[PDB]
């Protein structure tokens, strides 16, 4: 597959998180408590809560659709749907909102990914949603400076850092330590205090950001300069006119 | 002909059934069984016996929470449901040997009702048969007990609701799959006033049915719009074909070979390449590292993209059991396309736009619900011209029980009574032998 | 000359506007606003008077962590809180609304008809300004031929009148001029000589019932009361038996034959009558608003004034009230009114038009689409990229959507003179938007944004419409913020581009033209300012009526 | 039959056609001739070829007063309309030498076209004849000059107007006789939103076939909403069959004997006198000077009643040769026939009642118009269940010119379509051919 046009780093980048071939970077580690404490859907030692039976205690007809297609081992289970959500700062943060959803439903299955300005979520089955959200926070998806897991209160993206590099957040659910140079998550994605905080790691330097970002802006790659893939975007717009028409 | 096409049928299991079938045999305007399904359902109406008798019990009439103290009635309905469903038979058929049915299920709790067909071809539209049933009810259980000329308004309302002083039958204890013709969006929309979790409950959660059933009404549809007239004729049969009736087994073979590790983008690779290996698309132009693909058939394109849609909500939303997701897979699988290929997405845009709103109306304060309430005519679902509505249908059919608003929850007089009705229940079966029978006609 | 927005942002912000970074957290949240200091107080006094808690700035999150911004309203210097821009807070922005949904136009085409042929009696300027005194005492509410008669307080409904206007000029002159929207003083020579060709002999009504009443009720009344007083002013002045056969003929006519309601009915799902704001197409709209007859020299300034009168009616009351409600959509509407950014973005398109092709002069065609509408979408998105000061005011992405779009979108039509290629260039300019930030606006947004493209040149029975015959109701146009009142934007833009009087009709614009409205429609951004600044005195009080 | 009853049927001059038919030989459910009314109403639109090119070359199109400068496009539609014509046909049509019409009038300025009626047997409703016809001409239009993609938008809105931004298809040079499925007023309601002054066009006023043609579609809505089911059934058919079908020549023996000197009181009496000689009334009691009839049969008085009614109407305002007091006719007939009686009124009280809001909505401020601007489905005209509006169309058909709002005012397109079509013209003589046609099948 293609995934993207464009000549830029820009469009690699966009392209590299779409494959999942591309192995992404990873760049910290994240214990499984500490995934689970910031999701904040349940407490450490709690089972999984069940929203329906699980699929062998159902008992369905025949169905060829149903037979062809594995469950996720949550969908299994009865599961909760539950969610993960990141605000990505437009100062150059690695990911962008329609670059995850583009990427979360080529690399993911059984998801439901939504995208908006300040805010872009995925939905999935929860135990599955605790494996995803691991590679979510481990990898170059992520920047602790530049990109927040928030799931209320999410403005931000379009803001002025503070003096730390560090994109505002109502809530302060990240907080960089002026003395060490580390983020710490200090609350869960919904804004309640944790028991402990996470090290999160150093935030990535400019020269970093600007290798791996997948905004265009006229400081960085300006996307008027990437001609390949204005093209591809105008044309688009063209075959989409005539074909409404006629 | 007036189109050369011709396709492959096969079954929900995906086996042949006929080979080289004219696409016309499977338009509306010309396969007998979507007559029979159309016209079926403008004349099928779920009448709850058990309910109005209740509804009547406890003066529990007129809508949600109402009341009238004093105006009780008791009256054994269901005990005798035989003669009442015989009493109403006999004023809802115009001839003794004619296509009326009257049914009795769950012991006489509720009844089948099919108006007979010739009732229609002397109306304007559907409403006699919600009409023609309520009052030949009303009288059957007026005359089975003679309730009195004070008391028998009671009964109208246990029955009809609070109509005529609500627009809609509102507090009835009868149901339709279609709704009244003053909530249509626009002219021509009332095939598309079907909720998705109706559909979904008439096929008994078969998703190959359930796809084939909301596409033939979406598509139908379009053609009473006129959307299907002309230009664009051959985009709506191809979509129905393709999409909705599993044509040439691309959406079966789709999911077959993405549904035990497949995504939405693995789904969008195999199709690109299904389409470049069938002719449909080819190599226009290369930029740096990039095809830019081209097609002489945008109708064959979008037929192909479209069962590709389809095939790729199968996988995704029957990988979670979890019928959300349908709005981003409607959204993504078409914005991935194009960046993928060049070329425009289903219906030059309008499934991924109806997805953008339908993500945002099933994820948020202001309105909308669960992917189950919507059909072809609500506002939020409407602007794709019938290429998104049967992917939600699909997606519901595999939800394992994560919806509040369910077909269980919104739709179970529905089920119980439309899914006797065989055309209705497995439509994928009957349109495609009736396509083989008139083969040779097109 | 610096950039319209600079001066602006230099006063909501102590940094330079190029500035990258700033210091949060350290304003005292609420605290920092004199507003949100009001409202604190306000509801410590409503919560304890009426015994139930109300305004609590310690429910949920602690609102001004950063800085609680003023806006410029554009084209002003009036510099306040977006909450003194809410609509509810806003009583010039109440008032137009019921500027608009209390008038009706109401031809006396076939009224004079009835009387000459089936009274058989004559109509001369005389009969007809006999006629207007009868109808002006009698359409605020009070009698003219029963005995025992309860009426409406005069002062209460001193905003309802009748007014009429006709493209003769010597009839118009006979008429008593009290009564008259005199064309030729209200338009420019040209304007004017094209309205009066429209109207020619024909002779209209502008209704206008009491706000008292609009409030009261629906829009749906205006037509209805209207017709009412129309008729026993027919009975009166023209000498009917006081209901005869006849009588129902000026009721058919001025209620269905010859009204024009502002507003067409709305279907069940958001069920609504006449002259309710979903019902007023977006060419409407723009010859509502009164600003092409002033500042014909300058079609930015005619476009972006009816984007200001629709971005408002649209986004805040209609989309964030009537179609939702709660805190709403103030500052969705106020990104294209406010710190004179969309005004910055239209005038370079404007000047770009003017120097590669000519006002009017570019071929109306795809190829004017994707030069145009890229070229002024890159300028827009380059200026919330070089001012991170402007980022974080338009800090919403739907905002940026709909200004960077708008300003696209009326450029390209300033190019073509044909709103149709301006809708094309509106809905490019998102595609463009969204690849180059990867994100757009929210959730919901792009709806009509992905059908948009194949819709635009659509000639489908739901699909297919000019620009100016669209409106809120228009399938894909009926749920989402930041569109309507910018298509209203775009529907003005060729038409003030080319000179034109009007953009879809000219009883609308006429009927507008009229300063006894308690709103000036030649001046909304102008207006929207004096009602933030809690200086618009509106019609439809109780005073009188009250304890004092 | 369900009934005993049959009928003598007579031609529009009063002489005799067929003896002794049974009366369900006219029922809607079972006479062809109003079958293929019913299906010819619900598929036949009116084309103004010449208002769409001058729609197009002034752009002044979406609704009264509404232009948009600079969009003008001069297209010469009339002077081809035999090349546009045929392409909108061959979109219209489902195949080749079906039952489509399509056919210029005025020198090409107009074309009555009809829709395949397979188009409607599977479609919900009847929006398909609109939409359908509107496309196929503005296709065609678009193709017949290669109008651009820039401005084909613009031969949509001159064809059918401002929609969908309006409900309605406001500004459109179409016209149907039906109207949209929103404005019904009740479910079932759609034949009876068909204004008066549309009937009495499309019948040239002869004044037997204008009430034929109004009672028919009155009475077959009755049907469409259930109103003439079970037990009210024989009493609808009984009332098309003496008021609107001249059954037994009673309405024209009526006229003949009150036409030259006559009154609504003097034909009271005649019709009393002649229930009585019939037996369909008898003297129940004697009170001081008066005589209290009673009958055994409330249908058959009924009707009888009913034709009464419309010889009054003819009498009264055929008199005056002016419509206005069919609303005082509708009144005073059952006012008086009651107090001469001891006996009910048409419909119950509910001919009067609606002839009560009808007077007054005719001569007020407050609403409704001269007598042509009503229909069975207008609030003040919808409350009788077909015994009223039929006798306004007579009314309206016998007005020698006191109307502002006339037929030649109102409906003019109507006319030179739909009265084109024999059916619709002349429907006394093609119901009545019909019944005697299927008399030995019933
Ligand atoms: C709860 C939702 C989901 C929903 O259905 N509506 C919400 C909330 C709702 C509430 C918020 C009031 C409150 O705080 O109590 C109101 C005012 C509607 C109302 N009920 O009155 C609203 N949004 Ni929202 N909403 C807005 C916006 C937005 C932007 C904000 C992005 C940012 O970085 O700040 C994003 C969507 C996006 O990412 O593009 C957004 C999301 C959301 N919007 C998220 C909450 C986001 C969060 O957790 O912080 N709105 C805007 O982009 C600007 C205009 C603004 C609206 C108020 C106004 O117009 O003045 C408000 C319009
Ligand atoms: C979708 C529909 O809601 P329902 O699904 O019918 O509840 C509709 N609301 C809206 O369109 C909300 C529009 C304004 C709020 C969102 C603006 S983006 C309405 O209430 O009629
Ligand atoms: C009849 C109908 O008027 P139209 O015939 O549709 O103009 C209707 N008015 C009314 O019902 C007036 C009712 C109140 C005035 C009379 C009270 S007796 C209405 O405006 O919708
Ligand atoms: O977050 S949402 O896009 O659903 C709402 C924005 S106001
Ligand atoms: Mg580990
Ligand atoms: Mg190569
Ligand atoms: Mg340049
Ligand atoms: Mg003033
Ligand atoms: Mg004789
Ligand atoms: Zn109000």
């Amino acid at each position: 597959a293609q995934y993207y046009p464009g000549t830029t780093k820009v469009a690699q980048n966009r392209r590299n998180f779409c494959n999942p071939e591309y192995e992404l970077e990873k760049l910290r580690e994240i214990s499984d408590e500490d995934v689970v404490k910031i999701l904040g859907h349940r407490a450490p030692g709690e089972e999984y809560p069940s929203v329906h039976p699980p699929l062998e205690e159902m008992d369905e007809p025949e169905d060829a659709i149903r037979e062809m297609v594995e469950p996720i081992d949550g969908a299994k289970a009865g599961d909760r749907v539950r969610y993960i959500q990141f605000t990505d700062s437009m100062y150059f943060a690695p990911a962008q909102p329609y670059v995850r959803s583009r990427a979360y439903l080529c690399r993911y299955r059984g998801a439901d990914a939504g995208t908006l300005s300040g805010r872009q979520i995925i939905e999935t089955r929860e135990r599955d949603l605790e494996k995803i959200s691991k590679e979510l926070l481990e990898t170059e998806f992520f920047d602790p400076a530049r990109s927040g897991v928030r799931g209320k209160s999410v403005h931000g993206h379009s803001l002025r850092l503070d003096e730390d590099g560090m994109m505002f957040d109502m809530l302060r659910r990240q907080i960089y330590n002026k003395d060490t140079g580390r983020v710490e998550m200090v609350k869960n994605q919904i804004g309640d205090e944790l028991d402990e905080p996470v090290d999160l790691g150093e935030p990535l330097d400019e020269e970093t950001l600007m290798e791996k970002t997948t905004i265009y802006r006229v400081d960085g790659e300006a996307y008027r300069d990437d001609v390949e893939a204005v093209e591809i975007m105008q044309r688009i717009h063209v075959l989409r006119s005539q074909g409404g028409f006629n | 002909a007036k189109f050369e096409d011709k396709v492959d049928l096969y079954d929900d299991r995906g086996n042949l059934v006929e080979e080289q079938v004219p696409l016309e045999a499977l338009s509306p305007l010309r396969n007998p069984a979507i007559k029979s399904i159309v016209q079926g359902i403008k004349r099928t109406v779920a009448v709850n016996l058990e309910g109005i008798e209740n509804a009547l019990k406890t003066a529990k009439v007129g809508g949600p929470a109402c009341k009238i103290m004093g105006r009780e009635l008791d009256l054994d309905i269901v005990g005798n449901a035989e003669s009442i469903a015989a009493a109403a038979k006999e004023m809802i058929q115009v001839t003794e040997d004619d296509d009326t049915n009257v049914e009795l299920l769950g012991g006489g709790k509720r009844a089948l009702v099919q108006v007979p067909s010739a009732r229609f071809d002397v109306a304007a539209e559907y409403s006699a048969a919600p009409l023609v049933t309520a009052t030949a009810f009303v009288q059957a259980i007026i005359n089975e007990f003679d309730v009195s000329m004070y008391d028998a308004n009671m009964v109208k309302a246990a029955v009809l609701g609070r109509y005529p002083q609500s627009v809609e039958y509102m507090g009835a204890n009868i149901a339709t799959m279609l709704d009244i013709p003053q909530k249509l969006e626009g002219p021509g929309y009332a095939l598309r006033n079907i909720m998705v979790n109706h559909v979904v409950a008439a096929t008994l959660k078969n998703t190959l049915q359930a796809a084939a059933l909301s596409t033939i009404l979406e598509q139908t549809a379009m053609f009473e719009m006129g959307d299907a007239v002309g230009a664009f004729e051959r985009m709506h049969l191809l979509g129905l074909a393709y999409q909705g009736m599993n044509a040439d087994n691309l959406v079966f073979d789709l999911v077959k070979a993405n549904g035990k590790e497949g995504t939405v983008g693995s789904v969008i690779a195999d199709l690109v390449e299904r389409a470049l290996e069938d002719g449909v698309i080819k190599v226009e132009k290369e930029l740096t590292d990039y095809k830019v693909y081209g097609t002489d058939d945008l109708a064959m394109w979008n037929a192909y993209a479209a069962a590709g849609l389809m095939a790729a909500t199968m996988v995704n939303q029957g990988a979670a059991r979890a019928a959300q997701g349908v709005s981003s897979t409607l959204l993504y699988y078409n914005d991935l396309i194009e960046f993928e290929t060049g070329l425009p997405s289903v219906d030059f845009g309008k499934v991924e736009g109806t997805a953008v709103g339908f993500s945002f109306f099933s994820h948020s304060i202001y309105g909308g619900g669960g992917p189950g309430i919507f059909n072809g005519n609500h506002i939020v679902t409407r602007h794709s011209k019938g290429f998104a509505i049967p992917c939600v249908a699909a997606a519901m059919a595999l939800d394992a029980g994560t919806q509040m608003f369910s077909p269980e929850a919104t739709s179970g007089l529905i089920k119980e009574v439309f899914s006797q009705v065989d055309e209705f229940r497995e439509p994928l079966k009957y349109v495609v032998e009736a396509a083989a029978e008139i083969k040779n006609e097109i | 000359a610096d950039k319209l927005f600079i001066n602006a942002l230099k006063k909501k912000f102590e940094e330079s506007p190029e500035e990258k970074k700033t210091t949060f957290y350290t304003l005292g949240g609420w605290k920092q606003s004199e507003r949100k200091t009001e409202f604190v107080n306000a509801g410590k006094e409503v919560a304890a008077k009426r015994g139930i808690p109300q305004y609590n700035p310690d429910i949920g999150t602690p609102l001004g962590q950063r800085v609680l911004m003023p806006y410029q309203v554009s084209t002003t210097d009036t510099y306040v809180e977006g909450d003194d821009l809410h609509f509810v807070n806003n009583a010039a922005m109440q008032q137009m609304w019921d500027d608009i949904r209390r008038t009706v136009i109401v031809g006396l085409n076939h009224a004079h008809a009835v009387i000459e042929k089936r009274l058989g009696k004559e109509v001369t300027p005389e009969t007809i300004t006999h006629y207007l005194e009868t109808v002006n005492h009698a359409m605020p509410g009070a009698a003219v031929v029963q005995e025992h008669m309860v009426e409406t307080h005069p002062a209460l409904v001193a905003d309802s009148y009748v007014k009429v206007f006709t493209g003769n000029d010597e009839i118009a002159d006979e008429i008593d001029p009290a009564f008259v929207i005199d064309i030729n003083k209200q338009f420019p020579e040209d304007q004017a000589e094209t309205l009066k060709a429209e109207v020619g002999d024909g002779i209209w009504q502008v209704v206008r019932i009491p706000t008292i009443v609009s409030r009261t009720c629906d829009g749906a009344t205006t037509s209805r009361w209207s017709a009412m007083q129309i008729g026993m002013s027919m009975i009166s002045a023209y000498k009917q038996a006081a209901g005869e056969a006849a009588t129902g003929d000026f009721a058919y006519a001025a209620k269905h034959a010859e009204v024009i309601h502002m507003g067409t009915y709305l279907p069940v799902r958001r069920a609504r009558g006449e002259n309710e704001p979903g019902g007023v197409p977006f060419g409407y709209l723009a010859d509502i608003c009164q600003s092409s007859r002033v500042n014909y020299e300058d079609p930015v300034r005619v476009s972006l004034d009816v984007v200001a009168t629709g971005a408002m009616l649209y986004d805040q009351i209609w989309l964030g009230s009537y179609m939702s409600g709660g805190v709403g959509f103030t500052q969705y509407a106020t990104a294209a009114y406010t710190d004179n950014i969309l005004d910055d973005f239209t005038y370079f398109g404007k000047e770009y038009v003017e120097d590669k092709y000519g006002l009017c002069e570019a071929p109306n065609n795809m190829d004017t689409v994707l030069d145009v509408a890229t070229e002024v979408t890159f300028y827009g998105l380059e200026q919330y990229e070089e001012y991170p000061a402007l980022l974080e005011d338009q800090f919403g992405g739907s905002q940026r959507a709909a200004v960077v779009a708008a300003a696209a979108g009326c450029s390209t039509a300033f190019a073509t003179g044909n709103a149709q290629t301006g809708l094309s260039g509106w809905y490019l300019s998102m595609y463009l938007h969204k690849e180059q930030h990867s994100r757009l606006g929210f959730y919901g947004y792009d709806l009509q944004d992905q059908c948009g493209a194949s819709n635009v040149f659509s000639i489908r029975g739901d699909e297919g419409l000019p620009l100016e015959l669209r409106g809120p109701n228009y399938p894909n146009y009926a749920m989402n913020v930041g569109h309507q009142g910018e298509y209203a934007g775009i529907s003005q833009a060729p038409h003030a581009a080319r000179g034109d009087a009007f953009v879809f009709n000219p009883l609308v614009k006429i009927a507008f033209a009229d300063d006894n409205l308690v709103f000036d429609f030649t001046n909304v951004r102008g207006e929207f300012a004096k009602g933030a600044l809690r200086e618009f005195e509106p019609a439809g009080e109780r005073a009188l009526i009250t304890p004092a």
